[PDB]
């Protein structure tokens, strides 16, 4: 038993990173994340 | 058996092909006589090993390039005679 | 049934090894057996008897009737009846020997192209400039047992004579 | 076998040919293409009979290219070789596999395996000849050949025969 092997960080890390990249919460949800519009400060 | 296609200008024939290719017109033309050559140019053990290896490099936070170099390495060793053992822990490390 | 037994022994000599021949002879010694009787009779196991039984099932060599002994003591009785069927064996042996003779009774190829040509292709492949058969795409040269099959056929001929004797 | 048959053919005039004399042009293209050509179905086309009575039918124009198409019904003599047929021929080319028999427009090949045992190849002769126990097969020599098989291809024909059997061999 060694803690580093027991806990796998990319589970959480790459999980969230993935989700926000694709914006699919599951599909059970999609398009939740969207790249910001910098067209104009109003936009 | 043969099957290799080469492009040659029947009117020039002077050299082997020296040509340019036009992607927009999707055609390929001899640069000399300006003739069109072509048209309509179109646009079990292992997997287990790489799985646990993947886990290890992951926990180690090594960048994918390192992970993949090690993967490549391990494939070359694989089942070879001279290794003759080491139980799969030594090889992964 | 001596002639049929001799034909079966010849088939055992031709087809498979000696253990199958011995099992057939053991079935010949005892009139009828049910699914467990070869195991009591033989030192081989039931799982391995099963591979041999599957091999017999692959061919027409013998026949199986599937019968239950009805009397209601526990689950009753699974008794299998293995009885040789002579007509199916005769038909299969004749088909095999005739097919074997047909195979024994039964050309141009290019080394680099690995293609294959025939006599009609010979008329096409002939060139007037040289004297040779030339390949189609690669224009490569063209290049290209029975007596031994006949000797093995001498073994087949004794079996055919035995079949004729069994017929008449 | 030299036969005669009524044959149909479709022809295409480039527009520039449409002058009143065009029918002549039709008969011209007909003769040029048809005579001397081969067709896998009817054999080698030899000569066109009944030149004057050729039926023009009615010329249809097709879609783009504007070229007039026609259907010509004519009567002509053609040669169709057949399997199990006995023919006579004069050798032209000689190979170790056999000598190539010229029968009419058609070049028939005979395999050495289709030749009798006594018949042997000779490369020590100029040209190479087949010297049997009696007959000697050379280029200008005449040989009676029964055709064993025929291969018919669209636009061409080629075939095989054997002098092995009786009433065959050198003429
Ligand atoms: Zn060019």
């Amino acid at each position: 038993f060694n803690m580093k092997l027991a806990i796998n960080a990319k589970t959480i890390t790459s999980g969230l990173k993935y989700a926000l990249a694709t914006g699919n919460w599951g599909s059970s949800r999609a398009g939740v994340s969207q790249v910001l519009n910098r067209y104009t400060y109003s936009s | 058996p043969n099957l290799n296609i080469v492009l040659t200008c029947p009117e020039c024939k002077v050299y082997p092909p020296k040509i340019v290719e036009r992607f927009s017109e999707g055609d390929v033309v001899c640069a000399l006589c300006g003739l069109v050559l072509s048209d309509k140019l179109v646009d079990n053990e292992v997997q287990a090993a790489f799985a646990k290896i993947t886990m290890l490099c992951d926990a180690a936070e090594l960048p994918k390039i390192v992970k993949d170099c090690a993967k490549e390495a391990y494939k070359l060793c694989h089942d070879e005679k001279t290794l003759k053992g080491k139980s799969m822990e030594s090889i992964m490390a | 049934d001596d002639i049929v037994k001799n034909l079966l022994k010849f088939v055992v000599r031709g087809f498979y090894g000696g253990s199958f021949v011995l099992v057939l002879d053991a079935i010949l010694f005892h009139s009828v057996l049910a699914e467990d009787d070869l195991k009591q009779l033989l030192s081989i196991n039931k799982t391995e008897l099963g591979p041999l039984i599957a091999r017999l099932r692959s061919d027409r060599l013998i026949s199986i009737h599937k019968q239950r002994e009805y009397p209601p003591n526990s689950k009753s009785v699974e008794r299998v009846y293995y009885y040789v069927k002579y007509p199916h064996a005769i038909d299969a042996i004749k088909w095999k020997v005739h097919q074997v003779v047909q195979r024994l009774k039964d050309g141009y190829m290019c080394p680099i192209c690995l293609t294959k040509y025939t006599q009609l292709e010979a008329v096409q492949l002939l060139n007037f400039d040289r004297t040779e058969f030339l390949c189609s795409l690669c224009d490569e040269p063209l290049v290209e047992k029975q007596d031994k099959l006949n000797r093995l056929m001498d073994q087949i001929q004794p079996i055919i004579d035995s079949l004729k004797k069994i017929d008449d | 076998m030299f036969f005669i048959k009524d044959l149909s053919l479709n022809i295409t005039l480039h527009p520039s040919f449409f002058g009143p004399r065009m029918k002549q042009y039709l008969k011209t293209k007909l003769l040029e293409e048809v005579e001397g050509s081969c067709t896998g179905k009817f054999g080698y086309i030899l000569c066109v009979l009944d030149y004057d009575n050729i039926d023009i039918q009615r010329g249809r124009i097709l879609p783009t290219d504007g070229s007039a198409e026609f259907n010509v019904k004519y009567r002509a003599v053609v040669f169709k070789p057949f399997k199990g047929e006995v023919v006579d021929g004069t050798v032209v080319s000689c190979s170790q596999h056999g000598f190539e028999v010229q029968v009419g427009p058609m070049k028939v090949f005979v395999t050495k395996h289709l030749m009798p045992q006594d018949l042997t190849f000779n490369a020590g002769s100029n040209p190479p000849s087949y010297q049997s126990s009696e007959d000697v097969i050379t280029i200008k020599s005449r040989i009676r050949v029964k055709i064993e098989g025929c291969i018919s291809q669209v636009s061409s024909i080629h075939a095989i025969g054997s002098i092995k059997e009786d009433y065959l061999g050198a003429i």
